[PDB]
RNA sequence: AACUGAAGAGUUUGAUCAUGGCUCAGAUUGAACGCUGGCGGCAGGCCUAACACAUGCAAGUCGAGCGGAUAAAGGGAGCUUGCUCCUGGAUUCAGCGGCGGACGGGUGAGUAAUGCCUAGGAAUCUGCCUGGUAGUGGGGGAUAACGUCCGGAAACGGGCGCUAAUACCGCAUACGUCCUGAGGGAGAAAGUGGGGGAUCUUCGGACCUCACGCUAUCAGAUGAGCCUAGGUCGGAUUAGCUAGUUGGUGGGGUAAAGGCCUACCAAGGCGACGAUCCGUAACUGGUCUGAGAGGAUGAUCAGUCACACUGGAACUGAGACACGGUCCAGACUCCUACGGGAGGCAGCAGUGGGGAAUAUUGGACAAUGGGCGAAAGCCUGAUCCAGCCAUGCCGCGUGUGUGAAGAAGGUCUUCGGAUUGUAAAGCACUUUAAGUUGGGAGGAAGGGCAGUAAGUUAAUACCUUGCUGUUUUGACGUUACCAACAGAAUAAGCACCGGCUAACUUCGUGCCAGCAGCCGCGGUAAUACGAAGGGUGCAAGCGUUAAUCGGAAUUACUGGGCGUAAAGCGCGCGUAGGUGGUUCAGCAAGUUGGAUGUGAAAUCCCCGGGCUCAACCUGGGAACUGCAUCCAAAACUACUGAG
C-alpha cells in the first residue's frame, strides 16, 4: 500500500516532521513518493505548526493513499 | 527517432550493417572529434548493397545484437 | 531458533507432495496429445485434445500453473491439429 | 578565554594611547609609555613589513577583547556581505553588546561591561541576556535591571563620561539607565589610526 | 527573491642575468602520539583479521477460522462446615489453519561491466490499497491434536483407532474472461459476528439487515523484470580473439522479446576509435582544496548493486534461488550410553586475537513507524533516549576598580642604575558557571466509560460518524527554565625567539655532547647546543608525525617550450586522419534564440524564521553547467547544385 506518515527531523528534544507520501515499506528516513508539508509542535512565535497543501492531497487520497493516526486528524483540523 | 548511416556488409543473411558518423566534443579541450558507430540492422528482404544510404530505426529485439531495423533506402 | 519456522517447515512438504500430484497429472494428459501427433493420427489425438483441455484449466484457477502459461499450450496444440488436414 | 594580566604593557609596546586603563587620572603615569616592554627596552629599528600587518592587526584585536577564532569569525561575515569588507569588519566589532554596554556607559572600561553583561543585569528587550557576544540591531532598548541599579560602579563610571561626550548614535537616560541603540554607527566616529587596509591585507597570505 | 578573487621567499656564483630542481608560509582529516586539563550545547567513534566466538536479547500475532481440555463467578441441592455432585460458564493455550518472517537492521568480499549514472521504449507482472462491475449454489473423502502400542543414550522416529474447519476435491452455474476460423468450446466460491418486525422453527436454525471475509474481471496508482544509445581506472615491454562462436529456419521454454534451448543450415562476428589479457577498485548525489579551469577523493546522511561460515541446488510463494527456512558436499567447534547428533554475532551489547588506534553484557514502547487483529491489545537491541572519550566545530568562565615607599625578591649592569611592574601587597566592590535550597512548563495525540444528535434500516435495535460529559498516560526526569543562600572563594598551560618569521641577552659547553623544514651552526668570548631572566604567538588546548589539494605558468584547454640551457626524426614519397582559393543557389547537420519534459530529497549559495547568542534546526528562491522533443532565424562552417 501507500500511505501518508510523517517523517522526523531536527535535533534531539525538539523534533520537526514531514507529512510524506511514502511506500508503506520503506524507512522512515529512506525515499518516498513527494513531500506536501510540515509540522511543528514546538513551535513559537513566527513559526507556524499546520502548513499542509490541499491541493496534492486532495490528489492522492483519491487514489487509495492510506493515511497514519496523527495525520488522520491534522489533515481534519485544517 | 530516426537515424542515417551507410551499409557496410552483406554477408549475414537478412543482416545489414551500418556505420554511423558522430561529431561528439571533447570535454576539455573544445574540439570536436569525430566517433563512428556501428549497429545491426535488420534487414528483411536480403535487397540492400555495400555502398548504399539508408535509414533505421528501433524496435524490440528479433535476434540478439539486432533490434534495429530498416525503414527505407533513401539513395545508392 | 523459533517455533514458527519450524511449524513454516512442516508445511512446506504437506504442499509440496500436494502440488506434485496437481503438476505432473497435467503433464501426462499433454504427453497423450504430443505423442499422438507424431504417428499422424487425426482422430486418436482429436480425441486426447478433449479430455485434456478441462484438464489444464481446471488446474490454472487452482494456482499451480500461472494462467498465461494456460493460455500458450491451447494455441500451439490446436496449430498442429490444423496441419493435419 | 580572556585575557588577565598587566594592561599597561599592551599600552606600552603598540605606542598609543589605547583606553584601557580606567579612571581619568593620567596616561603615561600609572604606565611610563615611553618605551617597548622587557629587557631591552632601549634597542629598536626597522619593523619588519609583515611586521607592520601583524602589529595593526593585533592593536585593534587588543582594543575589543576577541581572540583570534573568533577574530576570523567576524572576518567571514564579512566577507559574505556586500561590499567594502574594511567597514563591513568594523560594524559587525560595533555592534557587539559589551561595546554598546561602554559606548552608553555604563562601565569605566570596557572589560568592565564584559563583567556587567556576565552577571545578569544587563537586558536588551525586556529579557536578560548575559553573553558579550550579542549582536544588537537598530532599536534596540538596552536598560539595566532593577535588582541592580544601586551599585556604585555603574554610579560613579556616569561621571567619567564627561570625558568621552556622545557618540551620537546612541542616547542615554541618567535616571531609569535605559539607554536606546539608535542605528548603526558610520565610518567618521572611528577614529583614524585603526586601518581597514591592513587587516584585510593579512588574511590573504 | 539575482549576485565578485588571483601575493611570495630561501638555496648553484668572485659577483650578475637566465634555465631548472628542492624546501617553507595556507586550509584540511573517522587520525595516532607527547605535555597539560574547569564547563555546557550539537555532532561523531574497528580505516587493521570478510579472523575465530562464551553467555543475554533482536519476528511474531489472531479464541469476531475450527477442534480439544482448563473449567470461574454464579444456579444450586445435599450433608454439617466443609465436602459431595449438579448447573451454567468467564478465562486460559499445546495442535490444525490465515497472515507475516522477501520489510526493517549489517558489511564491502567479489565484479572493469551495461553493474552503476543520463536519455529513451515494449514484449510483461503486481498480495495488501482506490474506483467499478458480476457473484457468494449444493456434495464428498481424508488428517494432526487426542488414544494406544512399539523402537531410540538422546535429538526423536514408527504403527494401528477416532474427530473438525474460512484445510482439501469433484459437481452446478459465468463475462464484462481464456482459446477458436467464423462456428463453437473451457473455468470459481467460505463462511463467522452484532442485531432484529413478521413468519417457518429445537427465533438448534431458516429469516431480514449490518459489519467483515471470499470469487471472477476492467481501470488507476505503487513496486518489479527486461531491451537500445552513450559515458565509466592503469598497463601496447598485453595484438589478434571466438565454434551456440555470428546469423537463418523448425520445435521447445519463460509472467515477457532473445541461441534462452535444441535439431539441422550458412561461414560468419568483433579489433589500433585499443578487442583480448594482466593489475587494482563497489559505483552515484556529494565532501576537501582552487580566484577560476581543474585536481584528488566516495567516513557519518541518502539512492542503487553485491553477499550472510565454503561450494552447490531447488521448493514454498504475490514477489526468495532466501541473514534467525529445507536438502547435499566440505571445513571447523561441541555432545554421546560410540550407535549418532548439534552449531554459524558481516543484528545490539560483550570476550579473545590483530593493531599506531576506536565506547555499556544500559533504559524504555511515552513519542514517530512497522507486523498481526482493526476490538482493545501484543511484539520491536530499527527508533527515541541515557553512559563512556578535549574525537571535532561553536559559546562561557578562571574576577572588576583603586593603588609608586617604583617594597622585598629575581636577572643584568659602564656600578650610576635599569628591568620584572600598578604588576603585587594594601583598599573598595562583584557572584555567571560549578555547589546548595525551593519552584517548574513543553514534548499528550489518544484510549476507557457515559450521554446526545445525525444515516443504516423494515426496525434510529445494532453499528459507523459529529459532539458533550467524565476518567485515565512521560523512558527522558532531580526536565529546560526561575528565585534564594556561601564567598574572590572552585578553576592556565604549550611551542618558539640566526635568516625565511612576530619576538634576546647573560651563564655552562668547548669539532665534545648535541641541534636541524632548508641554508647549516659547535675547534675556549655560541643572540642557533644545555640552562636563567626577558619577550612574542596562540589558548582549554598547544605541538610533532602521517596523508591530499594549493603555492607549482613544475603536464601550461584557460596558461609554457625546442640556434647554444633538456628538447626538430639522417632525408624522401605516401595510406588513415586533420585543415580548404573565389562567385551564386539550395538545404538546416553544426551555431544562436525560445518553449516543454527532465536533472530525487539533502549539501552549497541567497532572503527570511526558531534555540538568551552562535554552532544547530528550518520556510521560499536561485542553481544543478546536462540530455531529449518542438518552433524560428541564416552570417560563418558542413552537405548539395552550378560556375
Ligand atoms: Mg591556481
Ligand atoms: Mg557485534
Ligand atoms: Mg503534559
Ligand atoms: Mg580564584
Ligand atoms: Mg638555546
Ligand atoms: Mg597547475
Ligand atoms: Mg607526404
Ligand atoms: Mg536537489
Amino acid at each position: 500500500m501507500v500511505t501518508i506518515r510523517l517523517a522526523r527531523g531536527g535535533s534531539k528534544k525538539r523534533p520537526f516532521y514531514h507529512l510524506t507520501v511514502t511506500n508503506s515499506r520503506n524507512a522512515r528516513d529512506g525515499r518516498f513518493v513527494e513531500r506536501i508539508g510540515f509540522f511543528n509542535p514546538v513551535a513559537t512565535g513566527g513559526e507556524v505548526r499546520l502548513s499542509v497543501d490541499q491541493e496534492r492531497a486532495t490528489y492522492w487520497l483519491g487514489q487509495g493513499a492510506q493515511p497514519s493516526e496523527r495525520v488522520a486528524q491534522l489533515l481534519k483540523d485544517a | 527517432r530516426t537515424l542515417t548511416g551507410r551499409v557496410v556488409s552483406d554477408k549475414m543473411d537478412k543482416t545489414v550493417t551500418v556505420l554511423i558518423e558522430r561529431r561528439v566534443k571533447h570535454p576539455i579541450y573544445g574540439k570536436y572529434v569525430k566517433r563512428s558507430t556501428k549497429l545491426h540492422a535488420h534487414d528483411e528482404s536480403n535487397q540492400c548493397r555495400i555502398g548504399d544510404l539508408v535509414t533505421i530505426r528501433e524496435t524490440r529485439p528479433l535476434a540478439k545484437t539486432k533490434a534495429w531495423t530498416l525503414v527505407d533506402i533513401v539513395e545508392r | 531458533n523459533t517455533p514458527s519456522a519450524k511449524k513454516r517447515a512442516k508445511q512446506a512438504e504437506k504442499r509440496r507432495s500436494h502440488n506434485a500430484s496437481l503438476r505432473s497429472m497435467v503433464r501426462t494428459y499433454i504427453k497423450n496429445v504430443v505423442k499422438a501427433i507424431d504417428a499422424k493420427d487425426l482422430e486418436k489425438a482429436q480425441a486426447a485434445f478433449t479430455a485434456a483441455v478441462p484438464v489444464i484449466d481446471r488446474m490454472a484457477d487452482k494456482g499451480i500453473i500461472h494462467k498465461n502459461k494456460a493460455a500458450r499450450h491451447k494455441s500451439r496444440l490446436s496449430g498442429h491439429i490444423k496441419a493435419l488436414s | 578565554a580572556r585575557y588577565i594580566g598587566p594592561k599597561c604593557k599592551l599600552s606600552r609596546r603598540e605606542g598609543t594611547d589605547l583606553f584601557l586603563k580606567s579612571g581619568a587620572r593620567a596616561l603615561d603615569s600609572k604606565c611610563k609609555a615611553e618605551n617597548v616592554p622587557g629587557q631591552h627596552g632601549q634597542r629598536r629599528g626597522r619593523l619588519s613589513d609583515y611586521g607592520l600587518q601583524l602589529r595593526e592587526k593585533q592593536k585593534v584585536r587588543r582594543i575589543y577583547g576577541v581572540l583570534e577564532r573568533q577574530f576570523r569569525g567576524y572576518y567571514q561575515e564579512a566577507s559574505r556581505r556586500k561590499g567594502s569588507t574594511g567597514e563591513n569588519l568594523l560594524q559587525l566589532l560595533e555592534c557587539r553588546l559589551d561595546n554598546v554596554v561602554y559606548r552608553m556607559g555604563f562601565g569605566s572600561t570596557r572589560s568592565e561591561s564584559r563583567q556587567l553583561v556576565s552577571h545578569k543585569a544587563i537586558t536588551v528587550n525586556g529579557q536578560t541576556v548575559n553573553i558579550p557576544s550579542y549582536q544588537v540591531k537598530a532599536g534596540d532598548v538596552v536598560a539595566v535591571r532593577e535588582k541592580s541599579k544601586n551599585q556604585l560602579r555603574i554610579a560613579q563610571a556616569l561621571e567619567l563620561c564627561g570625558q568621552r561626550g556622545r557618540v551620537e548614535w546612541v542616547e542615554v537616560d541618567l535616571d531609569k539607565k535605559a539607554g536606546t541603540f539608535k542605528s548603526a554607527p558610520a565610518r567618521s566616529d572611528l577614529s583614524a589610526d585603526i586601518n581597514e587596509n591592513l587587516i584585510v591585507e593579512l588574511y590573504s597570505k
